[PDB]
RNA sequence: AAGGUAAGUAU
């Protein structure tokens, strides 16, 4: 995760560990990396990629 | 004064020490019983 | 650097300026409703009363001798077979919900669902798939049919 | 409150359905003479939910006794009493031909508002014993109730 | 740069003609609707039990429905064929448009009484809202047969078909409390009925509005119960819904088959009914086969018996179908493939 | 996060003392379809915020018996009006009376008058429940059912939530934006999961 | 005896609703000798129900077996 | 708190009296008299 | 009891708590009737009044039972007071005590 | 100065 801990706060970091299972971080920035790819695909002429 | 419809006399009120001293152990008989009491619980009994 | 003016959201004292609004509004219907309602010898005796009844009485037996127009369709035109004719109804939508109504017919409806559970089951002007997430085929009735 | 007491000590309907080798069984319906009885306990749970549906009945379905009388008793259980006169006052306005709509408003209109209220009422429906039986009520003195009475018969 | 846990995006850097603009509303578009980030949502949603949708109430579905043959009395309260027009499409390619009678569907399934309630067309002349008024005209006769009928009578439960139809029941029974209705998530097949003749023409036919008392068990208590009773005519509704033309003729087998003029349905004896009930399922499994392109030798008894009864196995979206991968881990995942970077 | 009410997700605490509001804690932003805003509570440069006090709120014993006494001759006097009319008393009639009186004066249109008239020596029960009951009552001195509730908080929370900046401030210190709601209105909690 | 034990166990509509506590809806304090007590959604505005939830009768109090012997 | 009559007040020492579940106030109003009376009659007992 | 000690007026206006005053209000009070008694702030002759407030010490466990239902005979039935007074004869238990 | 160690398996 790119989640930083300014302190021991285990209340905290035990929940956090379950909303980013599953590599949830590495899959959002996938996703969005390939959207954009999809964004950019559709508009090769406009842009003259 | 009833009677004159004329002030008299001032009473000054002031919190009897056994009352505080009761508060004083209320708060820390909650404070105590919060090893595993909740955040939302001790402030219940706190407000309350 | 420098934040806009915000006006700070009280959830629970704009209740109470809804409520001051409503009094308020309550008490001008009643100002302007009693306007409306308070334009509004015989009444001291009876034997007179009961002479005009008398009167009154005598008067009485003495007189004894399609189009639906704008009617949305949420069907294609053509989703229609000719040489038939096939029923309508009112899609479901809640009371409160404030839009237009739109006729459906069950047997189309089930017919578009099971086309696009097929579609579904074999796909395995910009961002097009998050389209219908964020947000059809339908015709509006002129003077009955079109 | 009681007076004796000190510092120290629905939404009803008008229609009936009649039950009674045929497939078909028609069932005559018939007209319900008092839309209930004003003894509601307050077993409203949503309270503006239940404001809002009722205001939309007043709408989609005008002319309807029990729709005015129901938003009317909704508004005077919650205590706004003045909104529910009003809302009284609009449904008798526009559901005229109708005793229950009338008494109610008699009922929530306080002193001699009502008054004006029943000389309505039976200038827009006369003939009306219930509403003449109300003004001879609602009118404390006895010679104006021998004037209401007369006036009625 | 996305700040996940404010969900705000921007982004810096050179930019050449037209990728700034395409850009902007791209990302915008890619944060309202991303699904890995609406995994996130969720995940955050569910960790904080903070809820948006209006609270659930229990609904008919396909698990309690076994709980719905009890003792008590319940009504099915059906306003889809309440607005009812009928379309003809011409050879010309113009169509017309004629609007018919309605009716109010007050189905018992313990006795098989079905008030028929028929809506003449006089009633939607000038009026704006056609469903709210169809809707607060079911819920109002709801209410006068409820009223009608004496206490012991009176319905524990209250199925209503369709969804928009609680509010205006919920706000017409606050004289009854003690009444529970209840939605289903299952569409039974009660708007199937018209399709039958005898309340076809009866409702076109008809010139002004009036309750009209039907049975829809006329000869079966007589031989099973109402839990059979009300099974076997859900499914001849179903079969009459998914196929009505074929539906008729496996009703009648033979001519010498025949309908008494009080009874809708024909006076076949308890082992011929056996036959007519597999008959039917047979319609609605190959129909469902044939409008899903799938074999009915594969499908299992449940969903069997969804198909039947008003359950949809709805097929996932494509944003369903990438949020379910988002959602659990990798199935078995093979590492495969070496990369180096 | 203390002094948040509880519906916002804070802990609902009420202050008897001088708690002062950073100004850095009072701003907010959100994104625009234009760009990115931000906001701030109290502007024009105002000194730090301070929370309120639970003293402010509290109607003092003099002022509230003497308010008891105003409140209880004008309720005698509309009674015996309304006697004269042979007419109950509305709520709307004992509407600037409301929440004013020892006891209060909402006691009147409460559902249990009937069956509260023969609770006698009630006060001294609620201050013998200590030796029946082993929790501690702060409020022995007193019923809510027959004195009525002598208290109103409700102004309180509402110079709370101001001070804090309102739903837009506090909800910047929450996860709430993290969860992508469209908006505040439509939300409830849920305060323990199926599980 | 399953069926029963989840009956009585089991989550009521009236305890379900009572779990439920409105998001900035802020409420008046209904019992002084308890703060934080709420009733939740029970008889509050966006609840969503118009009628108010009926009482289980099979969360209904019941006395011990041995109990009502001696009673 | 109260009496029929004012010379009903005077009639004895102890003017004021009030039971709490177990405490007891008490207001008395002496004359010189009665309080030097009082003196010397507690004294002759507990000489100090 | 409370209720039937009401309606015949069994204990006077003094004792206290009071059902029509919470314990401020009679502070209040008692404030009130110090200042509203005559002559009360006079000291020109030399007279003093006192203020007195104390407990019955050991008040609960020093009662009698015996001497307690004798004098619950003279304002309840005989019934009744033996059965009060024998319900406070009762063993008290705590643990294996 | 701490009350702020993930427990690992591989190389």
């Amino acid at each position: 995760t790119g989640i930083f801990m300014h302190g021991k706060i285990p209340t905290l970091k035990i929940s956090l560990i379950q909303i980013f299972r599953a590599h949830l971080w590495q899959k959002i920035h996938e996703s969005i990396v390939m959207d954009l790819c999809q964004v950019f695909d559709q508009e090769l002429d406009a842009l003259e990629i | 004064n009833e009677v004159t419809k004329e002030r008299t006399a001032q009473c000054f009120l002031r919190v009897d020490d056994e009352s505080m001293q009761r508060f004083h152990n209320r708060v820390r008989q909650i404070l105590m019983a919060s090893g595993s009491t909740t955040f939302t619980k001790i402030v219940n009994k706190w407000n309350t | 650097e420098e934040p806009v003016t915000a006006d700070v959201i009280n959830p629970m004292a704009l209740r109470q300026r809804e409520e001051l609004r409503e009094k308020l509004a309550a008490a001008k219907e009643k100002r302007l409703l009693n306007q409306k309602l308070g334009k509004i010898p015989w009444l001291d005796d009876t034997a007179a009363w009961i002479e005009r009844s008398r009167q009154l009485q005598k008067e009485k037996d003495l007189a004894e001798k399609r189009d639906l127009q704008g009617l949305t369709v949420e069907h294609a035109i053509d989703s229609f077979r000719e040489g038939e004719t096939m029923i309508l109804t009112l899609k479901d939508k809640g009371v409160l919900q404030e839009e237009e109504d739109v006729l459906v017919n069950v047997n189309l409806v089930d017919k578009e669902r099971a086309e696009k559970n097929v579609e579904l089951r074999k796909k395995k002007a910009q961002q097009k798939p998050r389209s219908i997430l964020s947000k059809p085929h339908s015709f509006r009735l002129e003077q009955g049919g079109t | 409150v009681d007076p004796r007491q000190t510092q120290f000590g629905r939404n009803t309907l008008m229609d009936m359905r009649l039950s009674q080798q045929t497939v078909v069984d028609p069932k005559g319906y018939l007209t319900d003479l008092n839309s209930m009885i004003p003894t509601h306990g307050g077993d409203i749970n949503d309270i503006k939910k239940a404001r809002l549906l009722l205001k939309s009945v007043r709408e989609t379905n005008p002319h309807h006794p029990p729709a005015w009388i129901a938003s009317a008793r909704l508004e005077e259980v919650t205590g706004k009493l003045q909104v529910a006169r009003n809302l009284i006052m609009k449904g008798t306005e526009m559901c005229p031909k109708s005793e229950d709509v009338w008494l109610e408003a008699a009922r929530l209109q306080p002193g001699d508002t009502a008054k004006a209220v029943v000389a309505q009422a039976v200038r827009h429906l006369p003939q009306s014993v219930r509403i003449y039986i109300r003004a001879a009520e609602l009118e404390t003195d006895i010679r104006a109730k021998k004037r209401v009475l007369r006036k009625a018969l | 740069a996305i700040d996940l846990a404010y969900n705000l995006h921007s982004a810096y850097g050179n930019w050449f003609p037209g990728s700034k603009p395409l850009i902007q509303q791209a990302m915008a578009k890619i944060m309202k609707a991303n699904p890995a980030l609406y995994v996130l949502r969720e995940r955050i949603r569910k960790g904080l039990q903070l809820y948006s949708s209006e609270p659930t109430e229990p609904y008919l579905s396909s698990q309690n429905y076994g709980e719905l043959f009890s003792n008590q009395i319940i009504w099915f309260v059906d306003d889809t064929n309440v607005y009812r027009v009928t379309i003809h499409k011409t050879f010309e390619g113009n169509l017309t448009t004629k609007p018919i009678n309605g009716a109010i569907f007050i189905f018992n399934p313990r006795t098989g009484q079905l008030f028929l309630k028929i809506i003449h067309t006089s009633v939607w002349a000038g009026q704006k809202r056609l469903g709210q008024l169809a809707k607060w005209k079911t819920a109002e006769e709801v209410a006068a047969l409820i009223r009608s009928l004496p206490v012991e009578e009176q319905p524990k439960q209250i199925i209503v078909t369709r969804k928009g139809m609680l509010d205006p029941l919920e706000v017409h029974l606050l004289d009854f409390p003690n009444i529970v209705i209840k939605g289903s998530e299952l569409q039974l097949p009660f708007q199937a009925c018209l399709k039958v003749e005898k309340f076809g023409d009866l409702i076109l036919k008809a010139t002004e509005p009036q309750m009209v008392l039907f049975n829809l068990y006329d000869d079966w208590l007589k031989t099973i119960s109402s839990y059979t009773a009300f099974s076997r005519l859900i499914l001849i509704l179903r079969a009459l819904h998914v196929n009505n033309d074929r539906a008729k003729v496996i009703l009648k087998p033979d001519k010498t088959t025949i309908t008494e003029p009080h009874h809708i349905w024909p006076t076949l004896t308890d082992e011929e009914w056996i036959k007519v009930e597999v008959q039917l399922k047979d319609l609605i499994l190959a129909d469902y086969g044939k409008k899903n392109n799938v074999n009915v030798a594969s499908l299992t008894q449940s969903e069997i018996r969804d198909i039947i009864l008003g359950m949809e196995i709805s097929a996932p979206s494509q944003q369903r179908q990438q949020i379910a991968e988002i959602e659990k881990q990798t199935k078995e995942q093979s590492q495969l493939t070496a990369t180096q970077t | 996060v203390f002094y948040t009410p509880k519906e916002l997700g804070g802990l609902g605490m009420l202050s008897m003392g001088h708690v002062l509001i950073p100004q850095s804690d009072l701003r907010w932003s959100k994104q625009t379809d234009v760009g990115i805003t931000h906001f701030r509570s109290g502007m024009s440069h105002e000194e730090d915020q301070l929370i309120p006090n639970l003293y402010r709120y509290i109607q003092p014993w003099e002022s509230e018996f003497i308010d008891s006494q105003r409140v209880w001759a004008e309720y005698a006097l509309k009674r015996q009006e309304a006697i004269a009319q042979n007419r109950r008393l509305t709520l709307e009639d004992l509407e600037d009376s409301w929440d004013r009186g020892i006891p209060r004066i909402n006691t009147l249109f409460q559902k249990d008058r009937h069956t509260l008239a023969y609770d006698k020596g009630w006060r001294v029960r609620t201050d013998f429940k200590q030796y029946q009951v082993l929790k501690q009552n702060p409020f022995w001195w007193t019923h809510q059912r027959h004195d009525g509730k002598l208290w109103n908080l409700n102004n309180y929370r509402t110079d709370m939530i101001q001070a804090l900046g309102g739903v837009e401030g506090i909800l910047e210190h929450t996860l709430f934006k993290g969860t992508y709601f469209p908006t505040w209105e439509g939300l409830f909690w849920e305060k323990a999961s199926g599980f | 005896r399953y069926r029963k034990m989840k009956e009585r166990l089991g989550l009521t509509e009236i305890r379900k609703q009572a779990n439920r506590m409105s998001f900035g809806e802020i409420e008046e304090d209904a019992y002084q000798e308890d703060l934080g007590f709420s009733l939740g959604h029970l008889g509050k505005s966006g609840s969503g129900r118009v009628r108010q939830t009926q009482v289980n009768e099979a969360t209904k109090a019941r006395i011990s077996k041995t109990l009502q012997r001696t009673l | 708190l109260s009496f029929q009559d004012i010379a009903t007040e005077a009639a004895h020492p102890i003017r004021l009296f009030c039971r709490y579940i177990d405490r007891i106030h008490i207001f008395f109003r002496f004359t010189a008299d009665e309080a030097r009376d009082l003196i010397q009659r507690y004294l002759t007992e507990h000489p100090d | 009891l409370w209720y039937e000690a009401d309606k015949r007026r069994l204990f006077p206006p003094w004792i206290k708590p009071a059902d029509t005053e919470p314990p401020p209000l009679l502070v209040y009070k008692w404030c009130q009737g110090i200042n509203n008694l005559q002559d009360v702030w006079e000291t020109s002759e030399g007279e003093c009044n006192v203020m007195l407030e104390s407990r019955f010490e050991k008040m609960y466990e020093k009662i009698d039972l015996t001497l307690l239902n004798r004098l619950l005979r003279l304002i309840v039935d005989h019934n009744i007071a033996d059965y009060m007074t024998a319900k406070n004869n009762v063993v008290i238990n705590y643990k294996d005590m």
